[PDB]
């Protein structure tokens, strides 16, 4: 009976922070997650150190090094940590499908942009930082207008190379 | 006064029939708070849920496959129970010397046991005693108490008066996102009886408590008729000691009383020529979950 | 799924309810506004139908009289933008409106009866013996011209509105992928079709 | 508000039966636009 | 339109039966709302015509 | 307890229930709200003032 966190909302919301949107075709792959502290839901992976691990520092990732993938939300993972994968634990990324994501800009994003990784926390965002600290992952792309800070669906391919921005 | 037990009658006097007992005021909570008795006896914590679905709905298209999907999550909360108790004890001579008198002392001092746990639970359920930290519902601090519109009652024409009453009615409502209605009202007594005793007009001979019932927003909106009752409490509750008025919707939805152990006595003990008979009784606290669907208009 | 049986909550059938309240969710979100994707203009902003502004009325710090003015304002403005032909049967109000008329007394001291005495009293209750429909809606705080409150007067009957729903939300068999149970679900819908536009009317600034 | 289908309960505790489901407004066009149900499916 | 600024039972339509013709007389006035008369008067504005 | 500023010579209605009404309600306060007056006894006098 807890009415805590009540916002008396006008309509339903859209989707949480890694839900996926149905679709046919869907790369999802089981990684072992390697950081001490869990991942996030919708979160962006690099490749780790056990041949089949994955880290979310992603400080490090180059065109010659590209990211792993995207994580999906689970529903199912250990009650101790709230929306995270704990460590010692299949990860279920993703690499194909369409996937909401939290947006980190400033003026928002519309249908059709880029992708853009900022490498020094791992957000996604629509232009390039401009310090040798960003890439574009290359076959990617938006599929809402969203605004700062608010959850939008994005399409991914992360087997296009990615390209370095300076 | 005197507990002598005895009297002594003269052969020329005359006597009443009957014993006059002295007054308390009534008790007041049975039907203005939803309690429970399921749970059971020894208990430390109670448990409740909630959850939350999403969605959207897109346009689809012939041999497509993408198709909007939805979501969940969910929520817990908790409360607490405490433990008290109250019971009689008696010496060997005294009852004795009471059932030559006819008097059945033991069952005299149960029945007040119980009129006494009774009281007990009133003030529990309506107040608070800081400590156990039992909030309660006239000075729950969770709530949002505000100001009436510059309304005394006394020396106050009857355009104010309606005003100040529907405001809480419009408050709640707006404070809800215009969701809930207000569906009881507390009022402290003497501003009932201002309310009751006020005519309407000179041509309109009728009280402002008689036109209210059918002409409040709650009643006037939808159907069904509202609660007015005055309390005993509400003379002084407000922020700076003035009257204070309790807007609510009363559903077992909104406020929650657990009483896992009513009341009981236990095996009666003896040592020296006594009888010590221990009455214990446990249960928790008054939960006002729903904080919004409460107000409090101060001012009246 | 097979964890959520362990806990006795019966996670495919929590979805199926749900996914019926989201369709009505959407019906209705259809019927009663615009999109801008298919162009299906709703029933509180359609561009074909005639706005006009109320005769200098707030309904706060308003006496019965302007109260009462701008209520038959719309009336005789639907009744006198189709050349005097027809007549409005049924006005939905912003919910706030609503209850400050149901509350205001009539602006007596002789009885104090309610504005509702308009329930008898209006231009069509009038004229003829039937009775008049007012309710309150929720949409319709601020979809006026500038921000401010919109009110509507129509005729409600299905040769002005009309909105076809062919098919309802059904559901398909379930599609199996990889240890993921992928279930579709699919309905069909018309827009809303306002046929003759003169007969709805919008006062704003109430 | 959580997604992880479970909570640490204890053996000195009393969960309620019920379960409290957000509200949502009505849904308010059915007796106000005319609708119908007659034509084909397809 | 209502008849006092505060105590209004009834309508102004009382004219039915305080008109001057039906108050010398006992019979009924016959009152009727045309439609070519928004703007028959001497500079475009409203006409009203009384006859037998 | 004396009376609230009242005379009821020179004063209107207002004054004289307010109080008729304050005998009451101060009754019933000082029983700790728990019974009412049944029975008033006033002067002769007044109670004509009052009728007429």
């Amino acid at each position: 009976m807890a009415p805590y966190n009540e916002t008396y909302a006008s309509d339903y919301a859209f989707a949480y922070e890694g839900m996926v949107s149905d679709i046919a075709p869907a790369d999802i792959i089981s990684r072992t997650v390697e950081t001490s502290a869990g991942i996030g839901f919708g979160k962006i992976v690099a490749q780790g150190t056990s041949d089949r691990g994955c880290k979310a520092d992603v400080s490090a990732v180059s065109p010659t090094a590209p990211p792993l993938g995207i994580t999906v939300r689970s529903q199912a993972t250990e009650n101790l940590t709230l929306d995270k994968y704990p460590r010692y634990d299949g990860a279920a990324i993703m690499r194909k499908g369409v996937i909401w994501v939290l947006v980190t800009d400033a003026g928002g994003v519309v249908a059709g942009d880029p992708v853009w990784l900022k490498k020094s926390d791992g957000t996604f965002s629509n232009a390039d930082v401009g310090s040798s600290g960003g890439l574009r992952l290359a076959g990617c792309r938006w599929d809402t207008s969203a605004a700062n800070g608010a959850l939008a669906r994005m399409r991914v391919d992360f087997d296009v190379p990615p390209v370095a921005g300076a | 006064m005197q507990a002598n037990f005895g009297f002594v009658t003269s052969q020329t006097a005359y006597v009443e029939a009957g014993v006059y007992r002295m007054r308390y005021p009534e008790i007041r909570y049975p039907g203005l708070i939803p309690v429970d008795y399921s749970a059971p006896e020894w208990i430390k914590t109670v448990d409740y849920y909630s959850m939350d679905g999403v969605g959207k709905a897109e346009w689809i298209a012939d041999r497509a496959s993408d198709i909007p999907v939805v979501g969940l999550a969910m929520e817990k909360a908790t409360t607490t129970v405490h433990l008290a108790g109250i019971g009689y004890d008696y010496g060997l001579e005294e009852v004795n010397q009471a059932i030559m008198l006819g008097m059945n002392l033991p069952g005299e001092k149960a029945n007040l046991a119980r009129l006494v746990y009774e009281r007990m639970v009133d003030r529990v359920a309506f107040t608070g005693d800081a400590e156990k930290d039992f909030k309660g519902l006239f000075n729950n601090g969770a709530v949002t108490a505000v100001s009436a519109t510059t309304g005394n009652w006394a020396s106050a024409t009857a355009d104010q008066i309606l005003a100040d009453f529907n405001l809480g009615i419009t408050g709640l409502w707006s404070a809800t996102n215009e969701m809930v209605y207000a569906d009881t009202v507390l009022l402290p007594s003497a501003k009932h009886q201002i309310i009751a005793s006020k005519r309407l007009g000179n041509e309109a001979t009728e009280t402002v408590l008689q036109f209210l019932q059918r002409a409040n927003v709650y009643t006037a909106e939808t159907g069904r008729p509202l609660t007015i009752r005055g309390m005993r409490g509400l003379n002084t509750a407000g922020a700076g000691g003035v009257s204070r008025s309790v807007f609510y919707r009363n559903s077992p939805e909104v406020l929650k009383m657990h009483i896992p152990m009513r009341h009981r006595f236990l095996p009666v003990q003896v040592v020296g020529l006594t009888y010590k008979v221990p009455g214990i009784f446990r249960l928790g606290g008054l939960d006002i979950r729903l904080p919004k669907e409460v107000r409090y208009v101060d001012g009246y």
